[PDB]
């Protein structure tokens, strides 16, 4: 009644996930991904929405969690615009507008401890440490599905203080009261489509703050899955298919 | 035509004053107004957002090793595991939370706070917390015994890993200045002590030492006034 | 590089007497000295640890304190294994450097 | 005769704070109002009347002041131009470019929000090197991007047939104009994590990486209405004050020092949020003296 | 008084003085971000 | 019970190479930072190598720093220091001990187990 139940089942498209110690579900900013109202578009050509080939769930990529560990940050449609029926609407349109469904694993043992933090962040513009080399280089911007370790954590790599990340839509992911996240996160832009190849939506962050541990016997390898979905993707603008 | 007589404070700029200019573009309509998710109209909407505490911002802790408050099993009993000021804007804890930096941007503040705690240890670790706030007045309290005499909470770990101290708002005054030290000690909010109430135990081939995860917020009854500008970050030469 | 200096290079006593032996730091290191005692074989082991916890294990004659930039290890009553040799390790910067033995001796 | 009770609501009424509810104790089971769940994301939902005893308080501070309108409508300096005349260059006229984020406190106000939406009110503060003010006549010109620039004092551009240009002498007060929203997009965007152009991005200076165009507003230009030169340099100080604003998806606020603009650049030497401690259990404060 | 303020002199609505009639408080967004609703007396995770 | 055994000791020609080992048992290796530490004959104790226990961060002294490098195998619980060219400077009894500044939750750890001690000589 009011609580938040543990078993949860997600199913969008062809694709089922279970978990048995969820937490909750994070409603992004309290709105559920919606297509484009007529009265806030701009492009007059009719688009294209594949409903259940494009919006599923994307396992995309499996980090090996460390005792010295920094994090590991993905950038959203750049993630997952290689793969699929979305990296090819993606890469034939030149707009694009989705919200995700972000869904975080991580499970270990009763004698593990630990617990990450997994964000998504909005216009996470990655920064570069300075002593080119004032710019970040384009494996560090746009990393696609196998993401980036991060440098300075403390700093998101972007010069605001990792502390204050609670801010953006988040969750945990303590190995003493859940093993997974999930972040269901609406199209957040100053433009109603725009391109998913020069333009990063959201950044997603998984950083542990405590770190990995266990005792001798444990099982030493904790993988980190992450699986995304898009949700109510629109494409428009049909031409030549282009990657960049 | 109309006679008239100017007043003193006329050709002033007063860097504050909501006024009305001339239009540099006349007929000027601008790009309508979309749906953007995530509008926030008020600074106290975000200071209820619970960030996390430096309380492990000692000498030599570097990064995210300041962001963790460590929790071990102990040899004796009704012991200190760590201590920090409530006062929002002095330097310390409360300069990574938004409530410490928020606060900064105003002069005087009021209202309760609220410092969320989350053991982030195994599942198999058991213990209990005495966690105490000593109203102003008292030195950092030497004994569990004299904690135990403020507004405290006693925390079992368990399943829901999480567990909330209000710090209440105990004033002479209706606000307090955010500017501590000196004379304005007379606006000192107190000292939150976390102690043991029983001990950190464990079974074996179980780690001993674990974290606590501090969350500080404000409440519904915060507020601010008098605004006024940040000692946060500085400049000695335009970004160009 | 922070120098840590042992104020006693060596210290006679007697079995029950209280010794204690101070290690100055160059800069502020907060509560990250630590202590050890060298055996005549060779075995270092740690008795004071954040300068005020002892580990688990070690006798409750052992006591460390701090008075300012003074960081202090205090021996109640000195039994007869407690006459070898003691360094102070500290590692608030990052060339972690140790004192120069405190070797107690008896008379 | 509808005015009169529009004039009369021209005022700011005050908005309190929550009050308190008297509470009593409770001893009994399954109600935890105390034990949250952090792994949640949501903040807690406890309130002080279950965790303590307390009393009746009607509040009345008010929380006007904690807007984004009050947080933001005052000025602040966003540009120094220096319109040289003088020694090696002998010019009469600068062409600024208009961006807000040169100066620190401005800036890390801006950067709290990443989308914001406002109109503007500028205002021009300009003086010679001793504080001094003259009758020379200025010559205050915006071009909008894709206008032609000046290259001189006494060049077309200055005809302003179409540009906006204000006219006003050192000796007046100061030039003051209101701005209004003026992108393509439906709100600025202080951070744009992508690249203004297709291509492969694989140039070893990323100068591009975050540069969107709809911020990019045109040039000031700056001129001393003169036939030749005049040997006094002249700065004028742009403070740019927002009306009317909506802002989107906070951000944290700037931690490190900035070191470049239109980049969150920062430093290998990484500065800490907090200050620093002697241990984790000092605190400073020698309260009074206890009467035990 | 009489309060003469808040009137705008020129066709644009744009020059008008600042909006501060309006404070609105939403905080739920930010600090309750979550599909299910937990009550406050309940345990959360159940 | 954690015991550290190092070995590999030996006399080694000046302007030359050495390899140290040092077998960890009775706690998990992959979880601890750890680091050599010498003691050169005048006593005198000298920090060496620290490694990350993941093998990925490092950290030389300015006097050791280009020479020695510190390597670590989880799988078989070793810990690892190969020298490089050597002088006399360098003839001490090294010792393989917990502890490392690449961890969240070390400060605890920092130089609580120590070894046993092997012995390098650089000379003719
Ligand atoms: C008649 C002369 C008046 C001068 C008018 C020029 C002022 C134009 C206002 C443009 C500022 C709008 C917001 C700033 C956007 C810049 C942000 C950026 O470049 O990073």
């Amino acid at each position: 009644c009011g609580y938040s139940d543990r078993v949860a089942q997600l199913t969008v498209g062809n694709s089922t996930i279970t978990t048995q110690e969820a937490a909750n579900i994070v409603l992004s900013y309290g709105e559920w991904p919606e297509y484009c109202p007529s009265t806030d578009a701009t492009a007059v050509d009719k688009p294209t929405r594949p409903d259940v080939s494009v919006n599923r769930f994307y396992t995309l990529s499996t980090k090996s969690w460390k005792t010295e560990s920094t994090g590991w940050y993905w950038k959203f449609p750049d993630v997952l615009n290689d793969t699929g029926v979305f990296g090819q609407n993606a890469q034939f349109h030149y707009l694009y507008r989705s919200g995700f469904c972000m869904h975080v694993q991580c499970n270990a043992s009763k004698f593990h401890q630990g617990a990450l933090l997994v964000a998504a962040i909005p216009e996470f513009v990655i920064a570069a440490s300075s002593p080119q080399g004032l710019y970040p280089d384009f494996a560090h911007t746009n990393p696609g599905k196998d993401g980036q370790e991060f440098r300075d954590p403390y700093v998101l790599d972007a010069g605001i203080p990792l502390s204050q990340a609670l801010i953006f839509p988040h969750q945990w992911i303590n190995l003493r009261t859940n093993n997974c996240a999930t972040i269901i996160m609406p199209y957040i832009n100053a433009l109603p489509f725009d391109s998913a190849l020069n333009h990063s939506n959201f950044g997603l962050v998984v950083i542990p703050i405590s770190p990995l541990k266990y005792c001798n016997g444990a099982t030493t390898e904790v993988p980190i899955t992450l699986t995304i979905a898009p949700l109510n993707s629109e494409f428009s603008g049909l031409r030549q298919a282009i990657k960049q | 035509g109309f006679p008239t007589e100017l007043k003193p404070g006329t050709n002033q700029f007063l860097t504050t004053d909501d006024g009305t200019s001339p239009p540099i573009l006349p007929g000027f309509e601008p790009t309508p107004l979309i749906h953007i998710p995530g509008e926030f109209t008020s600074l106290l909407d975000l200071c209820q957002v619970e960030t996390i505490l430096e309380v492990n911002n000692t000498t030599g802790t570097t990064g995210v090793s300041r962001l963790l408050i460590p929790v071990r099993a102990q040899n004796n009993v009704d012991q200190l595991c760590a201590s920090f000021q409530v006062d929002p804007g002095r330097n310390g804890p409360w300069q990574s939370t938004m409530v410490g930096q928020i606060c900064r941007y105003y002069t005087q503040w009021s209202g309760s706070l609220k410092v969320t705690f989350m053991f982030t240890g195994s599942f198999m670790a058991t213990g209990k917390m005495l966690i105490a706030y000593t109203p102003p007045g008292s030195a950092q309290p030497t004994t569990r015994e004299a904690a135990m005499l403020g507004t405290h909470i006693v925390w079992d770990f368990g399943l829901q890993s999480s567990v909330t101290l209000v710090i209440p708002w105990i004033s002479n005054t209706h606000f307090r200045a955010v500017k501590t030290g000196g004379v304005y000690d007379y606006y000192a909010t107190g000292i939150v002590t976390i102690w043991y109430q029983t001990n950190f135990v464990v079974p074996p081939d179980t780690p001993t030492e674990a974290n606590i995860i501090a969350l500080g917020a404000a409440q519904k009854n915060f507020t601010l006034k008098l605004c006024k500008d940040t000692d946060e970050i500085q400049q000695t030469a335009e970004y160009q | 590089d922070i120098q840590m200096t042992q104020s006693p290079s060596s210290l006679s006593a007697s079995l029950g007497e209280r010794v204690s032996l101070t290690c100055r730091a160059s800069q502020d290191i907060g509560s990250r000295l630590n202590w050890l005692q060298q055996e005549p074989d060779g075995t270092i082991k740690r008795l004071i640890y954040a300068t005020s916890s002892l580990d688990s294990g070690v006798p409750k004659r052992f006591s460390g304190s701090r008075s300012g930039s003074y960081y202090s290890l205090t021996i109640s009553s000195l039994e007869s294994e407690d006459f070898v040799d003691y360094y102070c390790l500290q590692y608030a910067g990052f060339p972690w450097t140790f004192g120069g033995g405190t070797k107690l001796e008896i008379k | 005769e509808s005015a009169v009770s529009a004039l009369a609501d021209t005022t700011i009424s005050r908005v309190t704070a929550a009050n308190t509810a008297a509470s009593t104790h409770s001893l009994g089971t399954g109600r935890v109002p105390a034990l949250q769940a952090a792994e949640t994301g949501a903040s807690s939902n406890s309130s002080d009347e279950n965790l303590i005893e307390t009393r009746c308080v009607m509040n009345r501070n008010g929380v006007n002041e904690a807007s984004v309108e009050h947080f933001y409508s005052r000025a602040g300096l966003v540009g120094v131009v220096e319109v040289k005349d003088s020694g090696t260059s002998l010019d009469g006229y600068t062409v600024w470019p208009i961006d807000v984020m040169g100066f620190v406190q401005q800036r890390r106000k801006l950067e709290l929000s990443t989308y914001m939406r406002f109109d503007a009110e500028f205002t021009f503060v300009s003086n010679l090197n001793n504080s001094t003010t003259p009758g020379m006549l200025l010559q205050y010109m915006y071009v909008p991007p894709g206008a032609p620039k000046p290259d001189s004092r006494k060049s077309y551009q200055w005809q302003t047939a179409t540009n906006p240009s204000v006219f006003a002498k050192l000796s007046d007060p100061p030039p003051q104009v209101s701005v209004p929203f003026m992108s393509p997009a439906t709100a600025y965007q202080w951070f744009y994590d992508g690249y203004p152009t297709f291509g492969e991005h694989k140039q070893a200076t990323n100068l591009q990486y975050g540069q969107c165009p709809n911020n990019m507003m045109g040039h000031f230009a700056i001129r001393t209405v003169s036939e030749s030169t005049t040997g006094k340099n002249i700065h004028v100080r742009v403070y740019m004050r927002i009306k009317h604003v909506r802002a989107w998806v906070p951000r944290p606020l700037r931690s490190q020092a900035y070191m470049v603009k239109n980049y969150p650049t920062y430093s290998q030497t990484i500065t800490n949020t907090a200050t620093d401690r002697a241990s984790i259990t000092t605190t400073d404060y020698e309260g009074g003296v206890p009467a035990s | 008084t009489i309060n003469f303020t808040n009137i705008n002199y020129y066709k644009d609505s744009y020059a008008a003085s600042a909006s501060r009639q309006d404070f609105a408080q939403d905080p739920a967004k930010f600090t309750r971000p979550v599909l299910d609703a937990i009550r406050e007396a309940a345990a959360p995770l159940q | 019970e954690v015991k550290l055994v190092e070995s590999g000791g030996g006399l080694v020609k000046p302007g030359g190479s050495l390899k140290l080992s040092c077998a960890a048992s009775g706690f998990a290796f992959s979880t601890y930072d750890m680091s050599w530490v010498r003691q050169t004959p005048e006593k005198r104790l000298e920090w060496v190598a620290t490694i990350s226990s993941g093998g990925s961060y490092t950290y030389y002294p300015d006097s050791v720093k280009g020479r020695f490098t510190i390597s670590r195998d989880n799988a078989r619980n070793t810990l690892y220091l190969q020298m490089s060219s050597l002088r006399s400077e360098d003839t001490a009894l090294y010792y393989c001990a917990r502890g490392g500044p690449y961890d969240y939750d070390g400060s605890f750890y920092t130089m609580d187990y120590w070894g046993q001690g092997t012995s390098v000589t650089v000379s003719s």
